[PDB]
């Protein structure tokens, strides 16, 4: 016989190793296949749909979950009020875990690529107004006033004429790709910090309501590229399954 | 090397070794508006253009995938053409309905009665959204294309009894039915990734009305229409409406729907369900 | 950057723990000496959740078994694996006339030697498999007590795998079998969201009442990171 | 006279040992039956000593897991292997959630089997291994207590490793684990001096102070051989 | 065979055989003066030619590596220019200084400020340094450049202890701070091999100045600029300067420094530390 | 099947063994690389820079480290005194083991090419005078005079215009390559002796120090090869590191 | 000799694998058939009567 | 593969596959009157034909054989 040598890592099984088995059932032919609309070879196109992505969350929403998908918003007396903010990571718990991009970004680790949010005025035709929505670089925090958050990149829009506003988050990193940022030690994965702000006021006539609802929507673009897949925290048993 | 494999009916290339005679023993390897059908018609100006689910029209069946030896039937003015629906009161309060296609249409027209006839069902489907408001109303509405969509149970909120939902829940028929818990859909899927499947927005300050054009999508070319539903339909108002004293408080929803491209096979008696 | 690594391709490829088969000496179940599992791959419940982004899904699938004490040690054991279609005769017993192995595919494997890798082609009569049913196998009226068929799609139960220790006397040590699935060879259709809620039962999607969890962290005020 | 011994390639290309574990019976520790191992390589000196030659460093590995019971001898032990990258929930038992593998890659082997061999990429999300940070990687203020996180660079943290006895019920005998590895597909940058003193801690390179080891020999005159 | 690899990198080829569809799984196989910078100049006559550090000049970020979509200031003349720093007065039994780039020209400056207000940092430095001495002077001063220049501890001496260096040490700012042990550069490393990386020796009877270029070193592109120290620099009184009486006893040690090719990103609010 | 055979040394590790493994990622496309100064392909590079070379060792130096890096000269009443001398051997314990030349050396038995050391002169510019600094091939012990000395290699050199002088090792040898010379039985190995004479005299004027210190430097050459890998004295473990 | 690698499913016997095995009698020739009638190669034409 | 064996000093060809140096360690394969002599003489008129045994006549030893 042809002389043989063992190596180390034999009679292994490894789980992500790719091998050949033998077929039970020889020769056995399946069913032929037919035309099924939506065939996804990629997880990408999944991640490029906007889905809606919850701004507010409180402690005490939580017996009523409905409030979580959009943040009220008013008339101001002052200048300058902060209506909302949340981090720009999709790995991190927070606002993100309630999209498709985040909970399809838990099963992978490090993450790339430019994202975008896209905010929806649910309000009425004939109210008005303008909002200030910024988005700050690492390293800032939840700036105090107006003047602060405008020193990074922000965007202007209106309330009459057009329904939606789509805020590109830019890609700005050290690193080619991005870990998951967690509490402590791993905040130097940190994305940023998008802080929406009261630019002018709510303008409202007589015989509408003064009080309106945003819906925010989140999302990937082409560039965002994800690896290293890993398990998730979004699935438990503490029992078995009946 | 025979041609076994489940790959092998896909238009996409891969390379593999295989030391066997079968190929699904192989490994792995490297990857690489005016509406007018039929007998009815419908003019939308304040609608969004209308959204084509998975980028597909709905067609008829090709001989390729056909395994059906009988000649079907096309009724192109009978079957296909616009049917509304009841209209649904908007409250404050309303958590949104819901339809079983093709559950809704069983009971009506020529296109509900040959479907008893015959045991073989395919069809496309038109999905229309009608909710009126003026310019003092300020809300949203969320209409959403979801395939197989099944019911679940709360099991009586303990979770250690087995309970199913009943035949007038899965089948609510033409009236439809209303949600329990719309932040699980009943399904134990959250809302805010609805939007994954076909979906179209509307906005009472933009547009009233909503268009959206399913395909046939299934495992089979044909399929029996009374105990299987395709798609289901969801109206979920996630902003809801605000309105001051005074204003009307009556908000209705209309629903219309119409099939495409219809075959029926399998003549037989009448069956109900 | 490469796009291989999001690919159904490899998120679908690896080995995972779809069934846990037990045969223990002393106790009220499989102490005769024999165990019939009927095929269900979701009483495992982080691989299903997987399963359930999409509708319908055609793959094939590598097997591996691995056989061990429920302490963790080994004997030298010979076991044997048995695959039954739909209509095949089940095994009654451990000298049954069914595990005689004339038409029916069977594999032999000791607790020495490593796992048991097998080969499984689409055996669905279908297209595809399709995890969520919306409709009733059966014609006619259906009850409160028939209410058990929905959610029940046929083209999806391939037939029941079995397992037994080879000899007419019992076999004095315990035996724990652990099933594992690498899918290759995947097509995929119909993307559905991710379940938020914890699982309870295997054949349907039922969710606890009482608690719905909330799929995002709760913080104190919307201005306040 | 070649010059391919004293190259890089042959001189970091080899076993050696980054890791040692065990799953005592009886003990304070690891007597559970699972170890959850943050993965370190420099508690081991002589191969650090190598690695601190180059201050970026960019390679692959080789690894090489020997199972021995503390005595020497062995046993018929079923052992599994699981990698958990960062953010991968890390087990609480060994009948615990994470070890059912469903993602995360694991290999099977026992102790009769040869050792295991697996081969792991660059994993780091920077351009090369960095093993002297200097800085911080965290904002703000940074007082006595938080000085900890001086020298600690992120990219370095890839993920933990764990180990367990299957079964539900404890493995009577103790199990020793020595992790080994070889570098591959090496490439360097920034040659720097080799450190003359005793290591002490792992992350930071602390010396004694009270003894100052000189890096010659001492004799009695200068003029005397 | 995709390329996944991480020799796939460089410009030397090497030969593998590889049984897997993984190339980093593969095995080894065979192995095969006056300088005018921006709005400031010097004149050095007495200074030795100027050492390139790994004989590279310092560069912009080519589009290549460059993974940040914004673009880039290039405030050539406000950011690159001759800063000069505050003098160490020498002594007998001075033990030597150490100061970290880039901590020290952030308060100093447009360099500074714009530190502040972005996020990412890279640029090349221009090291200079200037002792004077007359011919009844013997002396000769070590300046050493060495990426990544990490502070220990003697952990109380004893070495059974837990500790830290603070800020004040890792992050000395423009005036610097003086070496404990110079033996170990508190580094735990010979003094005497110091001299592998880029070094240049001030020999007082012959050159009293010296100037090292050292470009960015990085395994990223872009860094933190506050955060992220990138090299030290070494002024090390190797051999101890004697002088008889009556000559003078003060000896000035001056070090200025110049950035090289800076790029600044990620416009940002005011960040101290 | 196809017929094998099994041959000894199955089921064995070889540490110095180069093998293939199973990857447990498949297809992982690491960060791709960028340009990073310093790029080190062999460890003769490292070898051939000047490092400091501590001539004067002494036990009275133990608790002043510092000053090992040079050994003084001063104004000699008599002819020909002998100022240093040490080993040539860059394995051996002694002056050799603070240079990078000998550290590398050590992780390699034998080693081959011609060395060369380097003087510094620290000393004031007005302070002239000359040195001689000779090389005694094997066989010889510590020379006595002057006169016994000169009788190998030897260079002359002069403080005033010339701050560096280079002493030039040359290959002496019966072999091929030089194992570690160590004590007793291992001194057939030893490279030879390198000493440093006075030949004239320290001259200084009036109102400059009349002792200078001289710092020795060492380095290979482009001929140095070194081979057959091996384990240092360097590095110790009395106790685990915590 | 040839560096080998095993992987799991060693030592298995499995009943539908189709294999080569080792003959017991080198050479053997059997005895030439002849013509027999009704030859089936199907069980597809025992289903069409 | 050295021609050692025992089977290559005839005149019959064997296929054989070998694994090693040796030939020898191989596998089998595929096979595939009056009569005056002298100063006497003699004539035998009864009797039968000559019978050469195993059909070879006496002959000289040939220097190929002999040693
Ligand atoms: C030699 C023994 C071979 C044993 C073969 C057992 C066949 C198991 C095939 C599993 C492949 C998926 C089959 C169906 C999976 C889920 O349980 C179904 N959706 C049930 O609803
Ligand atoms: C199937 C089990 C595989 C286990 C894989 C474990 C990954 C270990 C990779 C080690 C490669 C170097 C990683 C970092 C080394 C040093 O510890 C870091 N510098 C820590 O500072």
């Amino acid at each position: 016989g042809i002389p043989t040598e063992l190596k180390p890592g034999t009679n292994q099984f490894l789980t992500t190793d790719d091998g050949v088995s033998a077929p039970i059932l020889p020769g056995f032919h399946p069913t032929p296949p037919i035309h099924i609309p939506g065939e996804v070879r990629n997880l990408l196109e999944i991640c490029r749909v906007e889905t809606i992505l919850e701004v507010n969350n409180l402690k005490t929403n939580e017996t009523t979950p409905m409030q979580r998908l959009c943040f009220p918003v008013s008339v101001q007396s002052k200048t300058g009020e902060l209506c909302a903010a949340f981090r720009a990571d999709p790995g991190r718990d927070g606002p993100w875990q309630s999209t498709i991009l985040g909970q399809l970004c838990r099963y992978y680790t490090q993450w790339s690529g430019s994202l975008e949010v896209t905010f929806m005025f649910a309000g009425s035709f004939m109210a008005t107004g303008k909002m200030l929505i910024a988005y700050t670089p690492p390293g800032g925090s939840v700036p105090a006033d107006r003047i602060t958050a405008m020193l990074g990149t922000h965007v202007i829009w209106d309330f009459g004429l057009q329904s939606s506003v789509t805020l590109v988050v830019p890609w700005i990193s050290n690193t080619h790709y991005r870990a998951h940022a967690r509490a402590g030690y791993f905040d130097y994965y940190t994305t940023g910090i998008i802080t929406i702000w009261y630019q002018t006021n709510y303008v409202v006539p007589i015989g509408a309501p003064t009080t309106a609802y945003i819906v925010a929507l989140a999302a990937a673009q082409d560039n965002f590229t994800m690896k290293l897949c890993k398990d998730t925290e979004d699935i438990e048993q503490t029992a078995n399954i009946q | 090397e025979n041609s076994n494999s489940a790959s092998e009916g896909s238009t996409i290339n891969y390379t593999t070794i295989n030391y066997y005679k079968d190929a699904y023993a192989a490994s792995a390897g490297r990857q690489d508006a005016q509406l007018t059908i039929g007998n009815s018609t419908i003019t939308t100006q304040e609608a969004a253009n209308i959204v084509i689910a998975y980028g597909e029209w709905p067609e008829y069946c090709p001989d390729t995938d056909a395994t059906a030896v009988d000649k079907p039937t096309r009724p192109d003015v009978s079957v296909n053409r616009f049917f509304t629906l009841d209209t649904k009161s908007w409250a404050k309060d309303s958590k949104g309905w819901y339809w079983k296609f093709p559950d809704v249409l069983t009971e009506v027209g020529v296109f509900g009665q040959n479907a008893q006839f015959h045991y073989l069902y395919r069809s496309g489907f038109c999905v229309h959204v009608q909710c009126n408001a003026s310019k003092f109303h300020q809300g949203a509405l969320l209409v959403a294309v979801l395939p197989e969509y099944v019911l679940g149970t709360i099991a009586g909120g303990t979770g250690n009894e087995n309970s199913h939902p009943p035949y007038a829940t899965t089948q609510p028929g033409q009236v439809g039915a209303v949600l329990t818990h719309p932040y699980v859909l009943d399904a134990g899927i959250p809302l805010s990734q609805l939007t994954v499947c076909p979906h179209q927005w509307i906005n009472l300050r933009t547009n009233n009305c909503a268009t959206i054009i399913v395909p046939y999508m299934n495992t089979v070319p044909f399929d029996s229409a009374l105990n299987h539903c395709n798609f289901g339909l969801l109206v979920i108002p996630v902003v809801p409406l605000d309105f001051n004293a005074g204003a009307t408080s009556e908000i209705p929803i209309t629903v219309t729907i119409a099939p495409m491209c219809a075959e029926f096979a399998g003549l037989r008696q009448a069956v109900k369900q | 950057h490469s796009t291989q690594e999001t690919a159904i391709g490899n998120f679908f490829s690896r080995a995972g723990l779809v069934s846990i088969i037990t045969m223990p000496t002393m106790g009220t179940q499989n102490t005769d000496g024999y165990a019939n599992w009927d095929i269900d791959l979701m009483g495992y419940a982080q691989l299903r959740r997987k399963c359930e982004l999409f509708t319908y899904m055609r793959f094939d699938a590598e097997f591996t078994f691995v056989v061990a004490k429920p302490n963790g040690e080994l004997v030298p054991q010979l076991l044997q694996y048995m695959y039954v279609p739909p209509g095949a005769p089940k095994p009654t017993s451990r000298d049954s006339f069914a595990w005689q192995t004339a038409t029916n595919p069977s594999v032999f494997v000791k607790m020495t030697d490593p796992p048991a890798q097998v080969s499984v082609p689409f055996m669905s009569p279908a297209s595809a498999y399709q995890w969520f049913y919306d409709g009733y196998p059966t014609f006619g009226e259906h009850l409160q007590a028939n209410d058990l068929d929905y959610g029940q799609c046929p083209n999806n139960m391939m037939g029941t795998f079995s397992i037994r220790t080879v000899g007419t006397k019992k076999s004095p040590h315990s035996i724990t079998l652990r099933v594992y699935m690498r899918i290759k060879h995947v097509r995929a259709w119909i993307p559905r969201p991710l379940r938020n809620q914890p699982y309870l039962f295997k054949t349907n999607p039922n969710y606890k009442g009482n608690d719905i969890k909330c799929t995002s962290t709760s913080r104190d005020k919307i201005t306040t990171l």
